[PDB]
């Protein structure tokens, strides 16, 4: 166990040996072992998607703030990419549907039967790419080309992936809510908070605290 | 369905005008600043805000000047009426599954006690509050119990009458 | 022969059948009497589609119009033409001998008592003796169903393409080859209705 | 006359081979034929449904001349 | 048949048909319904016990 | 040899011709898959000999390889060397199919395993073959010489995808401007 999310609370016993476990399950969603395996895989997939997304938002945004490049912001990047895209919208959607149907069915079949996508005849000769590591959510093969899962620091990298994943998930939801509440970019929100942190936060964006629900906002003001 | 938006319906505007006129006719018998005058003014303000909000919500009005709800999930999604029936459907189904799962969990927990009937009329309030808070994650546990086969009692274990 | 979904359990009743990849996710072949009927039905559908696809495609390569442009002389007041040669039959006599010829052939097929000859009759239907060797016949049974399943998807592909774009089969292939990323099933307003 | 269907054979043949309906309609010919109350229930169900159909179709598709103008009728 | 063993009632007209009760005692004098079963629920008469024959109870 | 000195080679790659222990993804772990991949590698390598020798040899004779099939779509006639050459593009694909598919169908009909990779007999004129001492030596020579050939042919396609010009003249630009003209300078291989 990495620790306790609530020090002094009684952590559930089924979360003792999981990587990135702080005993956090107050709703008891992972009490069933099959549910726990499915949610471990789901948390890993969500974590890696949010990881890549937050990288592709923040690193261009930080480079733009430093003045290195001039890329469109994340909430409008779909518009400028589609105008210069050789492939139009509908066929892009269809291709994404086809490719993700294929790869997610392969991932799902490996989840149901571990190592099944690496057996003879599972692919058309290329099943050695996906032999599996025998672990839920850690495929390996082509997905680990540098082979650092065989290194001594494999367990530390599992903990690093999960915690950075939770941070990335919270960061992307923060990006979406900050755009929906303030209308500006994430680095703009950070600079506005750094300029005046008392007055520039969620309590003054006019959205997160609705005026009808909080009548004291318009009363206790200068 | 041949309806018109309430923001451009003449019957909707006529109904707002008539309701405001009736409230203002009631308003003129009281002096300014009195409690009936303030109450009637608050009612007038609420009427104006309600008609403005119903016009701004994209509600469709009939020939009677009254809003009509669209409940087919197709017509609601492609014409912006999902807040009339579809989103309330999702919200109600979530809360109803919450209540049902909390009740089922309390009944199952009380089944294992020495006096199972005692907890049904003398409520274990801390246990009921703990189970009630855990009902937020009801769809995950319920769908897992459905897949596992533990949600349903077997037909051999349920009493039936002779046929 | 393989698995349609690798790494998945296949139904046991499908093991050993010709052209079997364990594909029965709805369990339609669980009843043994139904599975025997479905085997003849798949083969008859396969053989009709294999001749139907070759007839539809092969007439276009000889410049006789597409499969959709064949029968409108019945409704336009025209006359049938086979390779430019006129055919002196009308609809009152084309369908009459169609009912006589086809139902006569189908009545003989339905009268076979044993299960094997209802699928693989042989005899007069195999004059070149391809069923002399058991190894070649077993491999050819897999070849027939895999070609037949491709033709069944092709003919439904003919109907669904024409119901969506209105063009011919080779016309659509030319349209797809001219601009693949902008002319496909996704780029019409039929296959995906909400863009 | 040697031609035609036998209702017992029709009822006995219509059992789904997957066993979804159990034995199917086997023995139902003797059940319907020997029970006058089964026949009366079927006849009354169909006749009452037809009576409702008559009510729903005579108002909307009036079959008699100058009936739609007689509102009381 | 044993003492305090769970049995399933197979009598169709019984209130506790397909239900599980506890054996109180089994009479050995050859009476028609020797197995005495206690149930956790009452029937419509408020009774919690009934007598069953050997074939009417199945050990579970 | 070894593709990565100090790394542990897989055990199933030992004793193979042209073996450097390079299988980090374990593609040839199954012996049935490994046997087919040697025939796939050799046929890919042998076709890469013809592609490179052709592309380079024709332009050493003054005949680009990309501009070679540029008389059918735009308009013109086939030409080989300087002789006016018969046949048309529609007829060329007919002889293309019968010659290659007829030859390739005989490539896999044999029940042997070494003959699918190393035929011998009628396919080895000018002697060669013999017992063991030079057959394995040119077995190693075939895979290694073939390996640059398919790397070069992909390099031929990728360079023309980035520059739009031929490989022989782009070699001349690499000697004229060795530091100002390479794959890093053009804004195709590495953007920004
Ligand atoms: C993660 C998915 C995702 C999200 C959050 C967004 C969000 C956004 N996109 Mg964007 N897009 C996304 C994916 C994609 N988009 C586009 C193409 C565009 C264009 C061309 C444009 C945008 C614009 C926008 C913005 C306008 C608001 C909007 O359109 O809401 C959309 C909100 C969504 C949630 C979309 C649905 C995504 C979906 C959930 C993905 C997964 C679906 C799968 C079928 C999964 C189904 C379940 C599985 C298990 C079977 C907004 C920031 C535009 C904007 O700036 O103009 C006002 C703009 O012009 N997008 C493509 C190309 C195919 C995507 C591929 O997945
Ligand atoms: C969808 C993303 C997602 C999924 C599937 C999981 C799933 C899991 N979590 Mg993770 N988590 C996820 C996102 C996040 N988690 C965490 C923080 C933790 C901790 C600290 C721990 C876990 C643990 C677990 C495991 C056992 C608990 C469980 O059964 O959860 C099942 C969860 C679901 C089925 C998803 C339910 C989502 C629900 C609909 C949310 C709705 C309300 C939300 C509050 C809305 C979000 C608003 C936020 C963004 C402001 C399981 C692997 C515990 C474990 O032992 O380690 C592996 C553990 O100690 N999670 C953060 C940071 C806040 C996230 C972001
Ligand atoms: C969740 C991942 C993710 C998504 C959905 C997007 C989405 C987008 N990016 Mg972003 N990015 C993403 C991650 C990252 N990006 C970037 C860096 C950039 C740059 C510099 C630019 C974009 C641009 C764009 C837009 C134009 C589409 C495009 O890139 O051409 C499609 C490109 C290809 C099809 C070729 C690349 C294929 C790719 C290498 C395949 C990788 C597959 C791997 C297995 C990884 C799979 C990822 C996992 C999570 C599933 C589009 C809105 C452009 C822009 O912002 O607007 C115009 C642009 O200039 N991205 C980094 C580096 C920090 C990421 C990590
Ligand atoms: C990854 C976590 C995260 C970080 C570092 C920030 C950062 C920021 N946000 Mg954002 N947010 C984050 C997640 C989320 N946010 C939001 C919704 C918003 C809104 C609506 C707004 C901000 C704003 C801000 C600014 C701070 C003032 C504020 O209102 O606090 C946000 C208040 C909260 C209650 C959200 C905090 C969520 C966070 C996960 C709490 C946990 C934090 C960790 C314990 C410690 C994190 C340390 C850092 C170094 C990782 C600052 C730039 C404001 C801004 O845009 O202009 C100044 C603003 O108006 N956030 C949601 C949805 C609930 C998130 C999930
Ligand atoms: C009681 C069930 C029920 C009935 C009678 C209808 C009836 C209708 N729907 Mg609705 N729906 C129903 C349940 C549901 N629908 C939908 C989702 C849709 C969509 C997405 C669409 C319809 C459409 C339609 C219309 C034409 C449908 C058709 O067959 O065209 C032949 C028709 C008014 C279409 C439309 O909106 O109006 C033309 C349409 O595009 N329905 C969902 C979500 C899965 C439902 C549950
Ligand atoms: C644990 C609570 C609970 C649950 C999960 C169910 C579940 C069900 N009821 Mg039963 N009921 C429940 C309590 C009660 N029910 C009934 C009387 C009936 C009738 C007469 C019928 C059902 C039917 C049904 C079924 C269809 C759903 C429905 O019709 O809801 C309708 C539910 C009601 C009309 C009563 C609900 C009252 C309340 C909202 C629920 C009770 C809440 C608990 C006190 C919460 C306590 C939890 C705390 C302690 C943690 C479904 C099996 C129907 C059927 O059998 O379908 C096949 C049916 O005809 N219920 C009463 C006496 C009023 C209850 C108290
Ligand atoms: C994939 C192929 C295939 C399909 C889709 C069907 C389909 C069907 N077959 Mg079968 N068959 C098929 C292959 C073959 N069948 C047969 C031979 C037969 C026979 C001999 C019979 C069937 C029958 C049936 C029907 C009932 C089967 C059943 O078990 O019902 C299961 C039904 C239930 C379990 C009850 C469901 C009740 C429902 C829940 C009630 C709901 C009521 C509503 C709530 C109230 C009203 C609401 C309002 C809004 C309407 C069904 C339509 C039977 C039939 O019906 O013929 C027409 C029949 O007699 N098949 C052969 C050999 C020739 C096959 C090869
Ligand atoms: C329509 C153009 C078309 C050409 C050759 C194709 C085809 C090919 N040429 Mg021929 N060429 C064409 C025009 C021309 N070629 C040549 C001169 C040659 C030479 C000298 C060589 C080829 C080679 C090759 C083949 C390399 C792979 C192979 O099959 O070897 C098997 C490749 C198929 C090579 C070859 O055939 O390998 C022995 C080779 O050495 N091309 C000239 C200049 C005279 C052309 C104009
Ligand atoms: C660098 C060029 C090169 C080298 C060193 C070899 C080496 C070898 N080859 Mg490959 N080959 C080479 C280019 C090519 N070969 C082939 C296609 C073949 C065939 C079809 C055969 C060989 C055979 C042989 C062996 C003896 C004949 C020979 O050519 O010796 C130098 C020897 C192992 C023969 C064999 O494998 O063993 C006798 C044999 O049958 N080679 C083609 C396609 C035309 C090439 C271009
Ligand atoms: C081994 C493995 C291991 C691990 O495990 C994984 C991994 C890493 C994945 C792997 C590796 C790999 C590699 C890289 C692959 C690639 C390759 C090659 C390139 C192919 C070719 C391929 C290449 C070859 C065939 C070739 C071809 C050639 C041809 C003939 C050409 C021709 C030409 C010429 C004549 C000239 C003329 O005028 C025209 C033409 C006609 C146009």
């Amino acid at each position: 166990k990495a620790g306790n999310w609530l020090p002094g609370s009684k952590t559930p016993a089924y979360l003792e040996d999981l990587p990135g476990s702080y005993g956090f399950d107050p709703l008891k969603l992972g009490e069933d072992p099959a549910s726990l395996k499915w949610y471990v895989q789901s948390e890993l997939v969500h974590s890696r998607f949010a990881m890549a997304a937050v990288a592709g938002i923040l690193i261009p945004e930080v480079l733009k703030a430093f003045g290195a490049v001039n890329l469109p912001v994340w909430y409008e990047a779909g518009k400028y990419a589609q105008e210069s895209s050789p492939i139009p919208f509908n066929t892009l959607i269809a291709l994404e549907i086809f490719a993700f149907n294929f790869v997610e069915i392969k991932r799902w079949q490996d989840f149901k039967k571990p190592g099944s996508q690496g057996e003879e005849g599972s692919f058309v000769g290329l099943e050695g790419f996906f032999k599996g590591t025998g672990e839920n959510g850690y495929p390996g093969g082509v997905f680990d080309p540098l082979g650092l899962s065989k290194g001594p620091g494999y367990e530390a990298m599992k903990l690093r992936e999960i915690k950075n994943g939770r941070l990335a998930m919270l960061a992307f939801i923060g990006f979406a809510s900050q755009y929906l509440a303030t209308g500006k970019g994430p680095i703009e929100n950070l600079l506005d908070h750094l300029s005046n942190p008392l007055a520039n936060n969620f309590t003054t964006n006019g959205t997160s605290l609705p005026a009808q629900a909080h009548p004291l906002l318009s009363v206790l003001k200068p | 369905s041949g309806l018109t938006p309430c923001s451009e319906s003449k019957g909707f505007a006529k109904r707002q005008k008539n309701e405001i006129k009736a409230l203002t006719k009631r308003l003129k018998q009281y002096e300014e600043g009195s409690a009936p005058s303030l109450a009637l003014k608050a009612t007038i303000e609420r009427t104006e805000k309600r008609f403005a909000n119903y016009g701004n919500a994209g509600l469709l009005c009939g020939t009677d000047g009254l809003p009509h709800l669209i409940s087919d999930p197709g017509l609601a999604l492609r014409f912006g009426h999902a807040g009339e029936t579809l989103i309330p459907t999702v919200g109600f189904l979530y809360i109803a599954g919450w209540i049902g799962t909390a009740g089922r969990d309390y009944l199952i927990a009380s089944k294992g006690e020495a006096k199972p009937r005692e907890k049904e009329y003398i409520i274990d309030v801390p246990l009921a509050l703990k189970i009630s808070a855990q009902g937020a994650g009801w769809p995950f546990r319920v769908i897992r119990e459905l897949q596992k086969g533990t949600l349903l009692e077997k037909d051999s274990n349920i009493t039936v009458s002779p046929r | 022969a393989g698995n349609w979904l690798p790494g998945s359990d296949t139904p046991a009743y499908l093991d050993g059948l010709p052209g079997s990849f364990g594909f029965d996710p709805f369990g339609l072949g669980s009843t043994p009497a139904n599975l025997q009927r479905f085997q003849e039905a798949e083969l008859v559908h396969s053989r009709w589609a294999m001749a139907g696809v070759a007839g539809a495609l092969g007439a276009e390569l000889l410049g006789q119009g597409d499969w959709y442009q064949a029968p409108l002389w019945a409704v336009n007041g025209g006359a049938p033409t086979y390779l430019g040669i006129p055919v002196p039959f009308n609809l009152s006599t084309l369908l009459a001998i169609e009912f006589v010829a086809i139902a006569g052939a189908e009545a003989q097929r339905n009268a076979e008592p044993d299960a094997e000859k209802r699928k693989y009759p042989g005899g007069a239907f195999d004059p070149l003796g391809f069923s002399k060797d058991s190894k070649v016949l077993e491999e050819n049974k897999l070849k027939e169903l895999k070609n037949g399943r491709l033709a069944m998807l092709a003919f439904v592909g003919f109907i669904a393409q024409h119901a969506a774009t209105g063009k011919g089969p080779l016309e659509a292939l030319k349209l797809h080859l001219a601009d693949p990323w902008g002319a496909n099933f996704a780029t019409n307003g039929v296959s995906i209705p909400y863009l | 006359f040697g031609i035609g269907h036998t209702m017992q054979e029709i009822l006995d043949a219509h059992t789904p081979p997957g066993g979804g309906l159990g034995a199917g309609h086997k023995g139902l010919f003797d059940t319907v034929n020997n029970s006058l109350h089964f026949q009366l229930g079927l006849a009354l169900a169909s006749v009452g449904t037809i009576t409702s159909l008559v009510a729903q179709h005579m108002y909307s598709l009036p079959p008699y001349a100058f009936l739609a103008q007689d509102f009381t009728t | 048949r044993l003492w305090c063993v769970q049995v399933k009632v197979l009598r169709p007209e019984s209130y506790w048909f397909n239900e599980v009760g506890k054996v109180v005692s089994v009479d050995q004098s050859g009476i028609r319904y020797p197995v005495v079963v206690r149930f956790p629920t009452v029937n419509y008469a408020g009774v919690s016990t009934n007598n069953y024959s050997l074939e009417e109870v199945q050990e579970v």
